[PDB]
């Protein structure tokens, strides 16, 4: 019980326990799904409220006109990362007058998130991200971890009870490329529904959707704005 | 420009013109040269338009913070000292700013003159601007601590009007303010052209 | 650079149907002295961008080193994204403006030509951060001598062919040699099209009538 | 320019100063006060560039009062004068010099009355009498002619009047009113203003 | 408690923190690199953790410079950080001296940077091993490998990861000193398939890169057609 | 620069370094303060004269300004540092605001300083509690208390230091408008409260009195003995 | 000051005058203006004596450490690059014009010019200094491609002699140095050894 | 041992968990949001009769349209309140507008959790703030009530109770609160619950009540108003 | 080395009951030469706000980019778009931040206020700003202003009804003032770009002026 108190301490098995715990934080978070087609990248998140009289915590944030994120973990760390991403996107537009490519933005995140995991007194970022964006290379979906590692995905889910969602995405992965925007969103909602604990249904109060496309700047749908998508499932 | 303020029995009267020039060109004739720092505090602007507007606004923010922290309105002396200290850091760097701080504090009506050159003094009557010399003559001859409210309004309007008549860089409308125990009130805004007809 | 030492003269540029062409002589003048007569003042920024520069040559070499390094770094990623002529033009404007603001300017006037997405680009950047895009450009004395000829033709005919643009550039280069005291007879022509960037060898203004 | 004058007697210090605050050929104030109360027995008379005088004098005043509050006793006039010179000299070569001319007057129980002279270069001198400003040129000779070490305070005020009358008759600037104060073993006493 | 920091020697003179870092490198999938006459070839056994990952995700082959490649094993996050350091070292060299950094010099600079992280308690050792390869006409093909401890050596054929020992045995029979890159690519693919364990790991994707005369001295990914031929050859060999 | 987190939370949400600082205040000598109608009185119990110490240099009652004074209970060295910081702030407030400080303002300043030391890096909490009394410019008497935690409150009458619970209990029952009716009656209330804990009385207690316009005044031993005699 | 460097097949030839002046006074009349940066790498200095000496010393330190680290002989281009980097960065503080000439296995004899401002350029032959302005026509008229080492030595000697004759800031003796794979051969032409051209008399 | 930036096996920062535990030691505070306005109530919890209740300021005004209620380590909240006031005035100075309640809560929450030990600052905060804040105000969106915790997480809530009696105060708020509730009903309901949870008998001197309405500014009830409401209550 | 150069340009803004017009010429020049003839000084900021910047083009581009960045920062933080008044207040602070190295730029913001009515804000180089009903700035500011005061302001005219300004009358007035200015001001007169802000959106029109 002496190798799990610092991030600069390797364990005998060649594992850093502090990083493992940070990965365990995002697991306690709430579920969120992200998928892409030939034209669009979609983020659907399940928001939960601490109390019945409290508003559901927001999970999808703006980064730029072509990039958005879904968070799962420590919100304070999420805002710190979101702030960093926005500045990087702004700097690219200011210097090159051009949107920052999604992959290059993700690489910057990994570099920033890696530094804390190697210095004494620092801690990993306790937040996972699902980055959805559109660039000259087409739609993109990325996944980030408290360990400074990222994966270019075609459909991913993170958060509590997200394995049931990942099971659905793998089963129907073959259809996402050639489906329309309405069909693609419904696929994201159906997966999120699987994560839900049986006696509970998707509602306009707990579902938030984020869409980015070829000719569609990143937009967030919440509250009654989600009703058109839910109608049909 | 011509700004003017004096203390009398029923508070302090503040008056100014509304002209801003860029060299010999009349940039505007509707400039508000009196800043409502607080419902009980006023500030006048003379010199650089940008310098005056920025530093008065900075003073207004500082005064508001002071009230929130201390749960009591800042005094006129403290507000003028705040402005004097803020602008003294940039002494000799080219700031042009001549201000009068007018209000009603716990000690009573107050009138302080603060200049970017570092001057900070209090007095019964003050006049700042290019036309200040002209407004001093009219104000000095007609001023009395026992003036009636209506008389004080007329003296302030006349002093500004005469200054606009003799000073090329002063003109527009005469904005008049009156600070009382329960706060300041916007008395009137009379155009110089209309005043010229009334006085002649 | 507070005071330039070795400087290049005017640089020309004009865009045609499907590309852009830039010209500049190979001469570094050390204040009324044709000191270095075989220096190329045109650079291949990348596969779809080329850059000519006037003013201090050392500052031009510095920008060559910096800009060349960035292009290398972008190619290392291999993610399918490459700097466009507009992106390079934007980067140069910021670099020039920032140096001017710090009061340590890069004493240069640069012309950026490129061709991407089936669209031609031609941009200008001064040492003070002034930038814009025009159908034709001419820095230095080219603004007084060569620009009137290019503008007159382009107003008559908005769209030119590659051959017409090349002939127009050669005529302007001839005029500059006649009337510019800091010009040289050997010059280069760089062209960017869908096939990339090609730089022509040390051409000479052979057509030089001297009927006195 | 402003005017300061100080006369030191056997057991008192008499100081006076004009009460004019001008701004480009206009008297903005006619009752300006140029004397700062360092302590119960020390007065600082400061003239010079606008802003510099108030900033310096107030800064010294805060320190001198702080010394009294921290140690339980007030600074001596000599220590206060040397403290002022140290601060002025230190700032002399900095990026923010203070252009102020100072007269420090005080009374100590043991040493007695003391008058100190200091220019903007921070050169400190102890003199029986001193004056600052352009008026010093016209009044210093009067003091030299009529001053004696054993001058009574009644005679000192008369001698001060002769100096101020000379300013009215021969000086070019308009200095109608003068603040007057005296320091002795009982503290600082404010006398009637000398007016014309 | 002698193994809790990199700034303490064990009683017998061992830095356990460094040793544990190597242990982490020993849990990754194998990655091999073979030097030949023409140039250098790299190969990596990329396991597909989930079918939801895009092909090419978490690529373990990098181009630190236009003429230098890089293969890595172990913690991927640390590897990417070292790749950024190598790029910085290569770029700084060109700006200061005006020509491409020699591979030996680049390996030395990165190795010292790695070694600086095994001396203090304020940081931890990089938990990753990587290999640098390049080819120049003047210097020829060159291949290097660096471990967590910061040790760098030249190799004729190197392995790192889980099946390091099995890969080393296979590499011993290639006789690479008189072979070309075209033939070596097929051999690299064959070895990876043999060492891989299909019973334990579900599936993997083969990533290949090379640098040599055929590429004109620029490190680049092997063309898709060549990779397909190599994969077919390796699968056919596994009768 | 030493930058370790001296003060941190603990299970059940406690700042042991703050609590330990409080038990350090409790070991100090008792101090009492009462707010009268036109007078504020501060009292303190002397552990032992020793017959050799110079009493001038061991005063536990200090004047922050002309209108404010305070008495502490805890580490003597820590109090001297806090007192000096308040004294410079009082002069600074005079310089800028051009008016004398108010008791609430200086109490807020001292409390914020103490709170900062409980949340700063590489620092130990101040081990003192202070009783600040004075008169605002309006003339209303004020009495405040500050703890090491950085909290402060306004008190009609309070006691800090050793045996403060009993003195506070005595004050609660014995504080009334009649008791503070006269200045002499207010002084006797402080003396009687102190006598609840200290044994000898008269020779083991120091008293300081602040009036509206007059500055701080320290009662002489003869005056203290006379009040003690009148009490009995 | 007159500094000249020429390139021939398999090496380079360097030459310079030997005059250093403070106004119109010749402080040193035998100054050596050819500073060996390394083995088979030389630099001819012109401009400010203090700046050139400081810059030459710094580059010598940098190149020596660089060569030791790489365990290979330095490249002439690398030596020029180090001169360019410092001369360009401190262009506002340095008054120094340099020409770097030497031999390396990779590229053979090379001549690089680093004039005031910090630009670098490879040249078949280079000249610099105050006296170089008087021989621009001569070197352009009398230069040929494919000259041998002996011809280059004579060509450099003639050019320097003419410049020293005309320029007032040049004079003294001519110091030459031929650099090839074999080594460095230095020589000094003084007195009657200096090439002589008859002065027209009417 | 156990640095401040340490992760528990369940991914929950030890320091944040302890700071949240410290909130339960504070006095109860209630805030209700209604279309007519927002009301804040807090138990003063007078310790001894000799203490002056006027000196306990558990409700403070950030700006003319923003009010804050505090619970926990009251000394910690002083810096958070000062930051909120400064941020509000900076926004007016720059944009000549009034910051929204959410933006003020966001700025304060960002300040929270910015604590560290190594390579942070010469005197950075060594521990999280042990205070939970209730921000009430009226913005362009109307009445707004926001709750901020030590973890830097903030969320809008229709009605929220914090303090030693948060569990049970929230229970009562659940039964009584409804969307169409008026401001008068909200004040009455808040007082009724406070009287229930408080150990001491409720009177006009041991509680603090403030309201913010679209028309009027931040208003703290005086004794005369407090006596009027409790009489009916 | 002077870090400033004047590039000419004229800008104008007129506020109406339900509209706001911002117009400017499209000539960029330096000294006696013309850089380009298609460089408008109008910049769209939001769906109901337009800014016109003229002066030193280097500072014009930087300021516009800074403003564009700041608007996005505000939207992200406050979750709502800026207002015309908020932009004006911010621009004053941005301009004054460089008081001792000012932006040599003249700005005029035109747009709709929160109530839906037109609003025009004029600026000085160092941030001094003030709301107005109509304003002209740039090279031909002195030429444009007097007629706007006479016609829009009805100043010095007696026995004239003060009819509210219509969009059509404003558009004709804008064209006429610029046509007159082009005849007398060298720095303006290549083309006229008109931006019309209304409830529906921002509309753009271009009108030719005399090339020289
Ligand atoms: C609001 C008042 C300050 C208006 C008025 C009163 O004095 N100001 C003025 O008359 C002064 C000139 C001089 C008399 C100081 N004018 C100004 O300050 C005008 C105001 C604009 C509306 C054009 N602007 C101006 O002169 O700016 C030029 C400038 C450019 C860069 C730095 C500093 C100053
Ligand atoms: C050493 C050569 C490479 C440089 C040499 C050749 O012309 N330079 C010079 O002679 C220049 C000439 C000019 C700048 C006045 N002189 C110089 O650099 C300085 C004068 C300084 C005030 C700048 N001359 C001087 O005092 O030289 C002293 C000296 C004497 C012998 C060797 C080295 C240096």
């Amino acid at each position: 019980n002496q190798y799990d108190n610092d991030v600069t301490v390797w364990s005998p098995q060649g594992r850093i326990h502090q990083i493992e715990y940070a990965m365990e934080a995002v697991k306690q978070g709430s579920a969120t799904v992200g998928l892409k087609s030939k034209t669009h990248a979609v983020l659907v998140a399940l928001k939960r409220a601490q109390s019945e009289l409290a508003a559901h915590q927001k999970k999808i944030l703006h980064v730029d006109n072509h990039i958005g994120i879904s968070i799962a973990g420590l919100t304070a760390d999420a805002r710190l990362l979101c702030n960093f991403m926005r500045q990087e996107c702004l700097d690219s537009r200011f210097v090159f007058d051009r949107p920052l490519p999604v992959s290059r933005l993700v690489s910057l995140i990994g570099s920033k998130t890696q530094i804390p995991t190697q210095r004494y007194g620092r801690r990993p970022y306790g937040v996972g991200l699902l980055i959805a964006g559109y660039d000259d290379m087409g739609p993109h979906i990325f996944q980030t971890c408290p360990s400074a590692n990222y994966f270019d995905c075609r459909a991913m889910s993170i958060g509590a009870r997200s394995q049931s969602a990942r099971t659905y995405l793998e089963r129907h992965m073959s259809e996402f490329m050639e489906c329309n925007l309405n069909e693609l969103v419904k696929h994201g909602l159906r997966a999120l529904r699987e994560t839900l604990p049986a006696e509970q249904d998707l509602t306009t109060k707990n579902v938030s959707i984020g869409i980015v496309g070829k000719d569609l700047e990143f937009t967030i749908y919440d509250d009654d704005d989600v009703s058109p998508f839910l109608e049909g499932l | 420009t011509t700004t003017l303020a004096f203390k009398f029995r029923h508070g302090v009267i503040v008056a100014a013109d509304s002209r801003a020039t860029a060299g010999a060109y009349i940039a505007s004739q509707t400039v508000k040269k009196v800043i409502e720092i607080n419902p009980y505090l006023l500030g006048t602007m003379a010199g650089g338009a940008a310098d005056c507007s920025f530093w008065e606004r900075l003073l207004a923010r500082q005064c508001r913070i002071y009230e929130l922290r201390n749960k009591e309105r800042i005094s006129v002396a403290a507000a003028s000292k705040l402005l004097a200290n803020m602008v003294y850091q940039y002494k000799g760097m080219g700031l042009s700013m001549g201000t009068m701080i007018c209000g009603w504090d716990k000690r009573g009506p107050g009138l302080y003159y603060v200049d970017s050159e570092g001057n900070r003094i209090s007095g019964a009557t003050f006049s700042v601007g290019s036309g200040s010399v002209y407004a001093y003559g009219v104000m000095d001859r007609g001023y009395s601590y026992d003036l009636e409210v209506e008389q004080a309004y007329d003296l302030a309007r006349r002093a500004i009007y005469q200054a606009t008549y003799r000073d090329a860089y002063s003109g527009g409308a005469v904005n008049l303010y009156h600070v009382r125990e329960d706060g300041w009130i916007r008395v009137s805004s009379d155009n110089v052209a209309d005043l010229h007809e009334k006085y002649s | 650079t507070q005071n330039p030492m070795v400087t290049g003269t005017s640089v020309l540029g004009v865009k045609f149907e499907g590309g852009v062409v830039i010209a500049a002589d190979m001469l570094g003048s050390y204040g009324s002295l044709a000191r270095f007569r075989n220096i190329s003042r045109i650079m291949r920024v990348n596969n779809s961008t080329m850059l000519g520069a006037s003013g201090d040559y050392a500052d031009f070499q510095y920008l060559k080193q910096v800009l060349g390094q960035m292009v290398i770094d972008e190619e290392l990623l291999g993610d399918g994204h490459s700097y466009s002529p507009r992106a390079i033009h934007s980067w140069l404007t910021r670099a020039m403006y920032s140096r001017r603001s710090k009061m340590n300017p890069l004493w240069n006037t640069m012309v950026i030509g490129g061709y991407a997405d089936g669209e031609s680009f031609l941009g200008y950047v001064d040492m003070l951060g002034v930038a814009y895009e025009a159908p034709s450009l001419a820095t230095g004395y080219g603004a007084y001598l060569a620009q009137p000829l290019l503008r007159e033709v382009l107003e008559k005919q908005p769209v030119l062919s590659q051959t017409e643009a090349r002939d127009l550039v050669e005529r302007c280069m001839r005029v500059l040699y006649y009337r510019d005291a800091r010009s040289y007879n050997r010059f280069q022509i760089a062209t960017v099209t869908e096939k990339g960037v090609e730089i022509e060898g040390p051409l000479s203004t052979e057509t030089n009538w001297d009927i006195a | 320019m402003e005017y300061l004058i100080g006369i030191q007697g056997p057991d008192y210090v008499l100081v006076a100063s004009d009460r004019v605050a001008a701004s480009n050929i206009v008297q903005m104030k006619d009752d300006h006060d140029k004397m700062f109360k360092m302590s119960e027995k020390i007065l600082l008379l400061c003239v010079g560039e606008a802003g510099d005088t108030v900033q310096f004098a107030e800064y010294i005043q805060k320190n001198v009062q702080l010394y009294k509050m921290r140690n339980g006793y007030e600074l001596s006039p000599t220590a206060a004068a040397n403290f002022t010179r140290r601060n002025l000299a230190d700032c002399l070569r900095s990026r923010t010099p203070y252009h102020v001319n100072l007269l420090l007057a005080g009374y100590d129980e043991h040493e007695g009355p003391a008058l100190y002279y200091m220019d903007y270069l921070a050169a400190l001198a102890k003199a029986p009498f001193a004056a600052h400003g352009y008026g010093a040129f016209l009044t210093l000779s009067i003091l030299d002619r009529y001053y004696t070490p054993t001058i009574s305070r009644e005679r000192a005020v008369e001698l001060l009047r002769k100096c101020l009358e000379e300013l009215q008759k021969r000086f070019i600037l308009n200095l109608p009113t003068f603040s007057v104060r005296i320091i002795d073993k009982n503290g600082i006493h404010d006398l009637d203003n000398i007016s014309f | 408690g002698y193994d809790l920091s990199a700034s303490t020697f064990s009683p017998d003179g061992r830095v356990f923190q460094v040793e544990y870092a190597m242990k982490a490198v020993e849990n990754s999938s194998t990655a091999i690199g073979i030097r030949c006459k023409d140039g250098v070839v790299f190969g990596v056994e990329k396991l597909v953790l989930s079918k939801l990952y895009e092909e090419g995700s978490n690529k373990r082959l990098f181009n630190v410079d236009r003429h230098v490649g890089m293969a890595v094993a172990g913690l991927l996050a640390d590897a990417r950080s070292l790749a950024d350091i190598a790029r910085e070292e290569a770029s700084n060299f060109r700006s200061n001296f005006g020509y491409n950094i020699p591979l030996k010099h680049l390996a030395d600079r990165v190795a010292m940077y790695v070694h600086a992280y095994t001396l203090y308690s304020a940081v931890r050792p990089f938990g990753c091993s990587f290999m640098l390869g390049s080819y120049s006409v003047n210097d020829g093909a060159q291949l290097y490998m660096i471990d967590p401890s910061g040790v760098s050596y030249g190799y004729w054929g190197c392995a790192i990861g889980k099946a390091r020992q099995a890969a080393k045995t296979e590499i011993e029979k290639l006789q690479m000193k008189e072979m070309t890159c075209r033939d070596i690519v097929k051999e690299v693919a064959k070895i990876i398939y043999i060492v891989h364990d299909e019973v334990k790991d579900k599936a993997f994707e083969l990533e290949l890169s090379w640098v040599g005369e055929l590429t004109n001295g620029r490190h680049e990914i092997v063309p898709k057609d060549i990779r397909e031929e190599a994969e077919k050859y390796a699968k056919e060999s596994l009768k | 620069s030493y930058d370790r987190a001296i003060t941190v939370f603990s299970p059940d949400g406690h700042l042991f370094q703050v609590e330990y600082a409080q038990e350090a205040v409790k070991k100090g000598s008792t101090a009492v303060g009462v707010r009268g109608r036109d007078i504020v009185v501060l009292g303190v119990e002397k552990k032992s004269v020793a017959k050799l110490q110079d009493e001038r240099t061991v005063r536990k009652i200090c004047a922050l300004d002309d209108n404010v004074c305070m008495a502490f209970a805890g580490l003597t060295a820590d109090a001297r540092i806090v007192i000096n910081r308040a004294r410079v702030e009082c002069q600074s407030h005079r310089l800028t605001v051009e008016d004398p400080v108010t008791v609430e303002y200086i109490t807020r300043y001292i409390a914020s300083l103490k709170q900062r030391y409980t949340q700063s890096n590489g620092r130990r909490p101040f081990g003192i509690s202070a009783l600040i009394v004075g008169f605002d410019f309006d003339g209303t008497p004020r009495l405040y208390q500050t703890d090491p935690s950085g909290t402060y409150h306004a008190w009609k009458a309070n006691a800090i230091g050793r045996g403060a619970k009993s003195v506070r209990e005595f004050l609660e029952k014995n504080y009334t408008d009649e008791a503070i009716e006269t200045d002499d009656l207010t002084i006797k209330l402080v003396i009687k409260a102190l006598l609840e804990v200290v044994q000898s009385g008269g020779k083991n207690i120091e008293l300081a009195v602040m009036r509206r316009d007059q500055s701080l005044k320290i009662l002489n031993p003869e005056e203290i003995e006379k009040y003690v005699a009148e009490i009995e | 000051t007159t500094i000249m460097a020429v390139q021939f097949d398999g090496g380079v030839v360097l030459g310079a005058d030997s005059r250093t002046t403070t106004g119109s006074y010749i402080a040193n009349r035998v100054t050596d203006k050819l500073t060996p940066i390394h083995d088979r790498i030389f630099c001819c200095r012109s401009g400010s004596a203090a700046d050139t000496q400081a810059v030459a010393d710094a580059v010598t330190y940098q190149l020596g450490f660089h060569s030791i680290e790489l365990n290979e002989p330095p490249l002439v281009h690398t030596a020029a690059s180090l001169f360019k980097e410092m001369c360009y960065r401190y262009r506002e503080d340095l008054m120094a014009g340099i020409i770097i000439a030497g031999w390396d296995p990779q590229e053979g004899g090379q001549v690089y010019s680093v004039p005031m401002g910090g630009m670098m350029v490879r040249q078949s032959f280079a000249i610099g200094g105050s006296g170089s302005s008087y021989i621009y026509g001569y070197v352009d008229a009398t230069y040929r491609e494919g000259m041998t080492k002996e011809e280059c030595l004579q060509f450099t000697a003639n050019a320097l002699a003419l410049a020293m004759e005309r320029d007032g800031s040049s004079g003294g003796v001519i110091r030459l140095a031929a650099i090839a794979e074999s080594g460095v051969e230095r020589q000094v032409l003084l007195g009657d050894q200096i090439p002589k051209f008859a002065v027209a008399t009417l | 041992y156990r640095g401040v930036n340490t992760f528990s096996p369940e991914g929950r920062l030890f320091q944040v968990e302890y700071a949240i535990e410290a909130i339960k030691l504070g006095s109860t505070a209630i805030g209700i949001q209604t279309s007519e306005g927002v009301c804040l109530a807090v138990e003063k919890r007078i310790t001894s009769p000799l203490m002056e209740p006027s000196s306990i300021e558990k409700i403070v005004e950030i700006d003319a349209h923003i009010g804050c209620a505090m619970s926990g380590l009251i000394a910690d909240a002083k810096t958070l309140i000062d930051k909120a006031r400064v941020e509000t005035q900076n926004h007016w100075f720059t944009y000549n507008e009034t910051m929204t309640v959410e933006s003020v809560t966001q700025a304060v929450s960002n300040l929270a959790l910015q604590f560290g030990e190594e390579d942070a600052d010469p005197g950075a905060m060594s521990r999280p703030f042990g205070v939970a804040l209730l921000f009430g105000g009226v913005d362009e969106k109307g009445p707004q009530l926001f709750h901020m915790d030590p973890s830097g997480t903030f969320v809008q809530c229709d009605a929220r109770a914090i303090g030693s009696a948060s569990e049970g105060a929230q229970s009562s708020l659940q039964e009584v609160y409804h969307k169409s509730m008026t401001l008068k009903e909200a004040i009455k309901s808040s007082l009724i619950i406070l009287k229930q949870v408080m150990e001491e008998k409720l009177n006009a001197t041991n509680i603090e009540l403030a309201t913010v309405q679209p028309g009027q500014n931040f208003h703290m009830f005086t004794k005369e108003e407090l006596e009027e409401v409790i009489k009916d209550i | 080395f002077s870090p400033y150069v004047f590039n000419g340009g004229t800008i104008l803004a007129i506020a109406g009951e339900d509209f706001a017009i911002v117009a400017s010429d499209t000539r960029l020049s330096e000294g006696f030469s013309i850089h380009t003839r298609d460089s408008p000084k109008c910049y769209k900021l939001t769906d109901k706000t337009v800014i016109g910047c003229s002066g030193f083009h280097g500072d014009c581009l930087t300021l516009t980019k800074i403003i564009e960045a700041r608007l996005k920062m505000y939207k992200h933080s406050n979750n709502k778009a800026m207002t015309t008044g908020a932009i004006a207040a911010m621009l004053s602070t941005i301009l004054y931040s460089r008081r001792f190295f000012p932006y040599y730029v003249y700005n005029i913001i035109g747009g709709l206020d929160e109530e839906g009515k037109g609003a025009v804000y004029s600026f000085d180089p160092v941030g001094s700003y003030q709301r107005d009903s109509f304003k002209a700035g740039g090279s031909a500011s002195a030429m444009l202003q007097p007629l706007l005061d006479n016609q829009v302001g009805f100043k010095n005219m007696q026995n004239v009804e003060h009819v509210p300004l219509s969009l059509d009358r404003a558009m004709r007035l804008v064209k006429d003032v610029f046509i007159s200015a082009a005849e007398r001001d060298v720095y303006t007169g290549d083309a006229l770009r008109i931006c019309i802000v209304t409830k529906e959106g921002i509309r753009e029109e271009t009108v030719s002026l005399r090339k020289d």
